[PDB]
């Protein structure tokens, strides 16, 4: 039998693959195709500003965060064009509560991360990961670390649990009208989000390229296996929340925690 | 002996009608029912109706309205002269008793007024009578087939319709196109019933046909929307047709028992119980008491199991599934228990005419010892689990409630009825399988009828059945496992095999069928949801001339637009899943 | 290479059409080898139930749905065949109208079966409804000499 | 560089999607309320100011924490009033 776990990714991405493409009458064509890649080239491209190694960074650019944002907002077109071009109500309906949840969930990742690089006062990656060199960025920030968690989670990463089911009646999931390879690339899409926000929340708040007696590439990637471990743990442990309860601890709880915090790291850094 | 055919001519119901209508119009049969049968012209069924409604002590629910063949019976000494029957069984609750009116219909007339005004259950009745027979009721607001689809041809209970698909042509797909035609073109003609409201913006025809989970099988409730309110809903049945009743009459008094089995899943010798016991009233069979405690601990296990299937499923829709799906390894373990004793998980086909196939192997004591120890803390950490929790109960709170009139003209049974101020069982009321020598109590409701008291009252019941199974191991007693009688179906196996006359017995017995003399018998008992009965009709032959199942599902599924109109689709799927309906109990 | 038979062995997705009985045993099944299985995105599709005759076409139109590989698993003798309804209400097998691949007979099976029947449609998707010259092998011919060889059982006093 | 990887990145993007083609009116109620993302709408407009904030505050000192604090004590102030104007509330 398989005896790796990753295989049966391996596997799924290889079945998706030559299988009979449909055409979907009264439909538009052009974000049929379109939307599978906003989710997928985003959180593709977001992987470019990872410090991977100083010697063979895959973009040594000033700036990484702003791009990450630009990357987050940029997510919900593709829920969006996707709502619209399934072309059925009920679809349509599902996309537009799914999207919903995710604009309001979406907030709350930028004021978390202005914790973090206002502590470390540079966009640069690599003034943050040699920020980390004794005390890492986690002791005093707590309520940022899981603020951030939460909303790192709830970009349509399946914890909410609205995407491929609806609640409220008169409407389903928007990932119906859609079964050739673009449910592949949603599944990579979301693979590659989860695995980001790993190596993110590392290498930002946890301290990247340490080495106590290792080379520390290598410890940067067991940290991320553990991590990643822990996200599946937390993942499968949490429960569906219904859309009420995740309406209501959106933007009462969140935006105050944050707010309190930049005034703290902002009362204590001087 | 509690099997001798007798008229309860004495019965003060019988001397009431007898000086309010004086002589003439009625004849009293002689049956095994144990209710009082009379024959009443059509003419004047409502006059009697209405009577018996407002008596001192009324009828207050119509248990059964149905229809009989009755062209090919020889032995119709006293009955009038009839080519078509329909039956009304009405209890009075306050009396304990019933009372069974016959009207007599000819080949040319079947015609006879409605008689959903008093009793609104009868209305899906009626219709159900329109389809499986050919009697059309005058006055029915929506008489359309309910079973079969619109374009069937033909009454599926008439003896001139031959029974077994064989005889007509096989998926030839002559059909498929017509239907799949019919279904592109999905239109509302507003025929579904009233269907006053126009199709406009005004009103949103839906079908809503829950094919998600604990939907409790696939079927469609066409709704019509305004203003995201229910405003009229009405139920499409009869997609898991099975035409039990129909296999009835092709089929021996032995060979019958494993479709009874199929009624309800869960229910397994729930379902057998009412069968078994009105074949041996037929038969005039006194059972040892050793066949009764058998039964009582089968019926008690499987009660057990379907209660906490409810229970499972009523915290996993609304509520937190997290800790009550321990409760399915739970479930596991009774299904050991059943197959250590019958022999398989579900479907157990177990019960026989006048006993049991096999006695209980020599380790059941243990057992059923090691499960009745163990089980009591587990259900006290449910009763905690579900008594105290507070999310669901302030949602459970007078979500579509009704009162004892309401569930009283709805025929509905079972914890809908108990949930009321009513304190009616049958087992107490009508003891049958030897409950009346055990020590038990029926818990209530109060007089608010909820969901939340709904299943207080399945978990007080289920303790209560842990303390007959408990009773049941302490005092079960010694003998045979199968009635002494030449009737008695198979004959002990170990007999068979050594004498000849049980050898022959069992030959005929088993080729063509034991001969039960021609007479009428009729048995309900408690089953895992509300009140299950058998009407059982034998013409002298070896196979049944009409087979009757009354299943309290069907009532329960045709409650739902009385009490929902008004409320939200939430609260309806929430209604679905509270109520105790089975698609296959409702479309036998 | 072979590569796309290595795909298609190693994953297959389920679409679950248990009907009102018979599917307790499927959950007892489901719930120890895994909301992944979706409409329209599923190649399998396991037939279980009496299939009545109103409602054949939706099971019509739900085969139409799927991708260009289609396997169907019946389960049940209500659904390979008539099963017990021989009567005017039932079709006598869902294999009238769509081909079926492989049968798993019993009322209801059990969760082993289920099991074993993804080994046997692994087992079917493994070699290339194509026989490729190899399921003339049938189970009745398969077994034949390991159920022959069978000489006593338990006898049923016991527990 | 980084154009290296967006080169390389759009062509995987075109390579799978070429290979993939060669193997071969009236709502009523539902919907509205999209309100909530106005909302956000507004409020990444607010949070963009918290944005450029954070790369300067340790030459910014006690007058900046001041009127940081003022500037969120206003955004409290409004989400508190549509709180309690049944603006932020449960939403279909
Ligand atoms: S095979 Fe048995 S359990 Fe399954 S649907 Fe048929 S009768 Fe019911």
């Amino acid at each position: 039998v398989g005896w790796g776990g990753s295989l049966q990714l391996v596997a799924d991405m290889i079945k998706m693959f030559f299988k009979e493409d449909w055409i979907p009458k009264f439909s538009d064509r052009v974000i049929f195709t379109l939307a599978p890649m906003i989710a997928f080239t985003s959180l593709l491209l977001a992987f470019a500003i990872v410090p991977v190694s100083p010697g063979w960074v895959v973009a040594d650019l000033n700036i990484g965060i702003l791009f990450f944002l630009m990357m987050a907002g940029l997510a919900v077109y593709a829920v969006l064009f996707a709502g619209w071009s399934s072309n059925n109500k009920y679809s349509l309906l599902g996309a537009m509560r799914a999207s919903a949840q995710t604009l309001s969930y979406e907030v709350f990742l930028g004021l978390s991360l202005m914790g973090v690089v206002a502590q470390a006062g540079s966009f640069n990656m690599t003034d943050i990961v040699n920020s980390q060199a004794h005390v890492w960025n986690v002791i005093p920030q707590f309520f940022g670390f899981i603020t951030f968690a939460i909303a790192g989670v709830a970009v349509c990463h399946r914890h909410p649990f609205d995407q491929p089911e609806a609640e409220q009646e008169l409407a389903d999931g928007y990932h119906i009208e859609y079964s050739g390879m673009k449910f592949g690339l949603f599944f990579v899409g979301e693979y590659i989000g989860i695995v980001t926000i790993s190596a993110l929340m590392v290498t930002l708040f946890f301290g990247g390229w340490q080495g106590p007696l290792l080379p520390p590439f290598i410890w940067f990637a067991l940290k991320t296996a553990f991590f990643m471990m822990m996200f599946i743990l937390i993942r499968a442990s949490l429960p569906r929340p219904r859309y009420d309860q995740v309406m209501s601890f959106g933007w009462k709880i969140c935006l105050p925690l944050t707010l309190i915090n930049l005034l703290v790291t902002a009362a204590v850094i001087l | 002996p509690a099997w001798q055919t007798r008229d309860h001519l004495d019965d003060p119901v019988i001397g009431e009608l007898r000086n309010r209508f004086g002589p003439d119009a009625f004849t009293v049969q002689a049956t095994r029912t144990g209710v009082p049968v009379v024959w009443i012209k059509r003419e004047q069924l409502l006059e009697v109706g209405d009577f018996l409604k407002k008596l001192p002590k009324p009828y207050v629910m119509l248990f059964d309205l149905h229809g009989m063949d009755e062209r090919l019976r020889t032995h119709r000494e006293g009955l009038p002269a009839a080519d078509f029957s329909v039956f009304y069984h009405l209890i009075s609750i306050d009396r304990n008793r019933d009372i069974m009116l016959k009207v007599a219909l000819a080949e040319n007339d079947l015609h006879v007024p409605t008689f959903t005004k008093l009793f609104p259950n009868a209305n899906w009745y009626e219709r159900e009578t329109w389809d499986l027979f050919g009697i059309t009721f005058d006055g029915h607001p929506n008489l359309r087939r309910i079973m079969m689809p619109q374009t069937w041809k033909g009454h599926p209970l008439r003896k001139d319709y031959p029974a077994r698909a064989t005889e007509f042509s096989p998926f030839e797909l002559t059909k498929a196109k017509q239907d799949l035609e019919m279904e592109a073109l999905t239109f509302k003609p507003e025929e579904w019933g009233m269907k006053r409201g126009t199709e406009n913006e005004d009103f949103m025809f839906l079908n809503l046909g829950p094919n998600h989970p604990s939907a409790h099988g696939a079927f469609r409730i066409v709704l019509q929307l305004d203003g995201e309110e229910i405003v009229d809903c009405v139920p499409d049945i009869g997609y898991h047709h099975r035409g039990a009743e129909k296999m009835g009459e092709r089929q021996s008094w032995h060979s019958y028992i494993p479709y009874t089995d199929r009624i309800e899943y869960l229910g397994g010798c729930v379902n057998e119980m009412p069968y078994v016991l009105a074949v041996e009233k037929l038969a005039g069979i006194t059972v040892p008491d050793r066949v009764n405690v058998i039964r009582v601990m089968l019926s008690e296990l499987f009660r057990i199991n379907s209660h906490l299937l409810y229970i499972s499923t009523f915290i996993q829709d609304v509520g937190a599934m997290t800790p009550v799906f321990f409760a399915f390894t739970d479930r596991q373990k009774i299904y050991d228990l059943v197959e250590a004793i019958t022999g398989f998980r579900m479907h157990p086909a177990w019960f026989r005419i006048g006993g049991v196939a096999h006695d209980l192997p020599r380790g059941w004591d243990r057992l059923l010892r090691e499960f009745l120890d163990w089980m009591p803390k587990r259900l006290a950490s449910y009763e905690k689990a579900a008594l105290q929790n507070t999310i669901l109960k302030g949602r459970s709170q007078g979500v579509a409630a009704y009162g004892a009139k309401e569930a009283l003209e709805w025929g509905t049974t079972g914890a809908g009825l108990r949930a009321t101020g009513i304190d009616f069982d049958v087992r107490k009321a009508r003891p049958y399988s030897g409950y009346e020598n055990f020590d038990f109590e029926i818990p209530v409701g109060g007089g608010v009828s909820d969901c939340y008291t709904r299943v207080m009252l399945k978990v007080e019941e289920l303790r209560q059945s842990l303390r007959i199974l408990e009773q049941c191991l302490n005092n079960m007693p010694e003998g045979p496992f199968k009635a002494d009688h030449p009737l008695t179906t198979p004959p002990p196996k170990e007999r068979t095999l050594q004498h000849i006359e049980t050898l022959i017995t069992h030959f005929l017995q088993v080729s063509w069928g034991p001969v039960m003399p021609a007479n009428e018998s009729f048995q309900m008992i408690e089953a895992t949801k509300g009140i299950n009965s058998y009407y059982l009709t034998s013409d002298g032959s070896t196979m049944s001339y009409r087979t009757r199942v009354r299943t309290p599902s069907f009532a329960h599924l045709q409650q739902i637009p009385a009490a929902i109109r008004g409320s939200l689709v939430s609260d309806l799927i929430v209604y679905l899943g509270s109520i105790d309906f089975v698609m296959s109990d409702v479309d036998r | 290479n072979d590569m796309v038979n290595w795909g298609r062995k190693n994953s297959i997705w389920p679409y679950n059409f248990g009907l009102s009985c018979c599917y307790v045993e499927m959950v007892t099944s489901f719930t120890a080898v895994h909301l992944r299985a979706s409409p329209r995105q599923a190649d399998l599709m396991v037939v279980a139930g009496t299939c009545f005759t109103k409602m054949a076409p939706v099971i019509q139109r739900l085969y139409d749905q799927m991708l260009e590989p289609k396997w169907v698993i019946s389960m049940g003798a209500c659904a390979n065949s008539g099963g017990m309804y021989d009567i005017y209400s039932v079709v006598q097998g869902v294999d009238k109208f769509i081909p079926v691949d492989v049968y798993i007979p019993g009322c209801p099976p059990r969760p082993e079966a289920y099991m074993q029947a993804l080994m046997l449609l692994q087992e079917s998707i493994g070699k290339e409804q194509g026989v490729y010259r190899a399921n003339m092998q049938s189970e009745r011919e398969r077994k034949r000499g390991e159920r022959i060889a069978v000489t006593n059982l338990r006898t049923p006093d016991e527990i | 560089a980084f154009a290296i990887f967006l080169i390389v990145a759009i062509g995987l993007c075109c390579l799978m999607l070429v290979g993939g083609w060669f193997l071969g009116a009236r709502l009523r109620l539902s919907a509205k309320f999209y309100l909530v993302a106005m909302f956000f709408v507004i409020f990444d407009v607010e949070a963009l100011y918290l944005f450029a904030w954070s790369t300067s505050i340790r030459e910014s000192g006690w007058v900046g924490f001041v009127e940081a604090a003022i500037f969120i004590f206003v955004l409290l102030a409004g989400l508190v009033y549509l709180v309690r104007i049944g603006a932020l509330d449960w939403t279909p």
